[PDB]
């Protein structure tokens, strides 16, 4: 029995979502389900339920806004929310909602992975990858960090890797970060011995799948040399 | 009707016996479940009914409680224990869920090293400077930037991110950007990162001069 969500990744504001959760390993209509969200920053809500019977559960917080639903016939359930804003922004999650016809409510037992909805008006576009160079300034020991500042780019997320997965080691990739401009910027950086400064080649790839962005930049060392 | 976790955060060596309390508004008898939430992977139900361990749940895990008190209790912390928990009440809706725990490891005060990166010859070319300071591997978590054009100090043109605790050397490390004009970048000389840090007796100054 699996739970997978889809639906858009980005709605723009004041337009209608829609959330969908297929099921696996079960039929829909024996069971019942649910959603929850994380807005970033907050914990968890209980958005609401549905089942087989139509009865109406749902948060007060979204009740006028909100509509759940089941399709026997592609066997799935889904979430309809109105009128977003960036309130609504937040990574939703589906589930089962457990209950025991004599005991009751029991839990919410099974999970789907979730999928981060980002309302924003913004237009796709893809990152400029720019290079963090190791120099003097970046050195302490026989160690040196080196990295990329992946700058402007919407909406998230974009990956990012060292000469094609084969550096890993000390790599740290940050949280991006929503800059005024409503773009995405992140760093994503490495320590390396300074040594191998001039042998080693150093390469970040970056990838953006929503605007089809695949850049490799080569991190060449900065110096009066 | 609303559920309050604490503490908040809490931090404890791996191999601990620790105990995460949630309480209810009002009285709830055992309608109450627990969750684990560790980023990146789906929520994992742990107990339900207050003290009933979820199939597939290692027994160092135990619940107890019921009316407005329950607690989790984890024997022996495991690498893996430690992500945020969040208890759930089932008694009527709206269900809701307390603001979470988020459990940390742990260590010695690391100060962090500070680097610097002046923006890259490429990207003046567009028109606007990213100066970047990195802080690598640092304990506490708690951390304080400032950023110093030519001394004066700067404000609302930065951010920053710091990353989860590495899961190798119980390290924090952080990011800050100062995002300047091109023709704002090449006006002034000194670019300076100021970094407050417990294991730093006082602020560290790294910076640069422009073109040099």
């Amino acid at each position: 029995v699996q739970l997978l969500e889809s639906g858009p990744g980005v709605v723009k504001p004041s337009e209608t979502l829609s959330l969908t959760c297929t099921v696996s390993g079960a039929s829909v209509n024996n069971y019942y389900w649910t959603w929850v969200r994380q807005p970033p920053g907050k914990g968890l809500e209980w958005i609401g339920n549905v089942y087989d019977s139509g009865d109406t559960n749902y948060n007060p917080s979204l009740s006028s806004r909100l509509s759940l639903s089941m399709d026997t016939s592609k066997n799935q359930f889904s979430l309809r929310l109105s009128s977003v804003t960036a309130a609504d922004t937040a990574t939703y999650y589906c589930a089962r909602y457990h209950r025991h016809f004599i005991r009751g409510p029991l839990s919410f037992d099974y999970w789907g992975r979730g999928t981060l909805v980002t309302v924003s008006s913004a237009s796709t576009k893809g990152p400029s990858v720019f290079p963090l160079a190791p120099s003097s300034k970046s050195t302490s020991g026989g160690t040196s960090a080196l990295g990329c500042l992946v700058k402007d780019y919407f909406p998230e997320p974009v990956t990012v890797s060292w000469n094609s997965g084969a550096l890993t080691s000390g790599v740290h990739t940050f949280p991006a970060v929503l800059q005024s401009s409503g773009l995405y910027s992140l760093s994503s950086v490495v320590t390396v011995p300074s040594s191998s400064l001039g042998t080693q080649t150093y390469i970040c790839n970056v990838n953006h799948k929503p605007s089809n962005t695949k850049v490799d930049k080569k991190v060449e060392p900065k110096s009066c040399d | 009707l609303q559920m309050t976790q604490s503490p908040s955060f809490l931090s404890a060596s791996v191999g601990d016996r620790v105990s995460i309390t949630c309480r209810a508004s009002q009285d709830i008898q055992k309608f109450l479940a627990w969750y684990q939430l560790t980023p990146g992977d789906a929520p994992k139900l742990l107990m339900y009914s207050a003290s009933t361990l979820q199939s597939g749940v290692p027994s160092r895990f135990s619940g107890s409680g019921s009316g407005t008190e329950f607690t989790l209790t984890i024997s022996g912390l495991q690498p893996e224990d430690f992500a945020t928990y969040y208890c759930q009440h089932l008694k009527r809706y709206p269900y809701t869920f307390g603001q979470g725990t988020k459990l940390e490891i742990s260590r010695t005060v690391a100060a962090p090293s500070v680097f610097i990166f002046p923006p890259s010859d490429e990207q003046l070319k567009s028109g606007t400077a990213s100066v970047v300071c990195l802080l690598n591997n640092f304990y506490p978590r708690e951390a304080k930037v400032q950023w110093k054009v030519d001394n004066a100090l700067q404000s609302g043109n930065s951010q920053e991110s710091v990353t989860e605790q590495d899961n190798k050397d119980s390290t924090y490390s952080l990011s800050s950007t100062l995002t300047l004009s091109k023709a704002d970048y090449e006006k002034h000389k000194v670019y300076a990162c100021e970094v407050t840090h417990q294991g730093l007796s006082s602020p560290v100054t790294k910076s640069f001069n422009r073109g040099e």
